[PDB]
């Protein structure tokens, strides 16, 4: 689930708000290399491994 | 922010409903068969009486 600790604010009620879900499409809000030209995105943690 | 609450709360106000309804549709439904075989009896009580 979450490997960064932390808390997630109203899990159960989003479990309650998926319950009634048919099809989801899942869509790019914010593009990585375009909308942040004066930030560094490349940001990553040991806390979540994947493939060593 | 309160959806399960919102389906306690139907939970509760629709499973009422179905158990008082059951009750209604069960007592009027042997109470009118009790009443034809009360009437049928009274008819044969009558014939005995003026048989003896």
């Amino acid at each position: 689930g979450t490997c960064f600790p932390g808390d997630f604010a109203d899990y159960e009620e989003l479990r309650e708000q998926l319950s009634s879900v048919s099809s989801f499409e899942r869509f790019e809000i914010f593009p990585k290399e375009r909308s942040w030209p004066n930030h560094t995105t490349r940001g990553v943690t040991a806390a979540c491994p994947h493939a060593m | 922010l309160e959806k399960r609450m919102e389906n306690l709360n139907k939970k509760v106000d629709d499973g009422f409903l179905d158990i008082w309804t059951y009750n209604a549709e069960l007592l009027v439904l042997l109470e009118n068969e009790r009443t034809l075989d009360f009437h049928d009896s009274n008819v044969k009580n009558l014939y005995e009486k003026v048989k003896n």
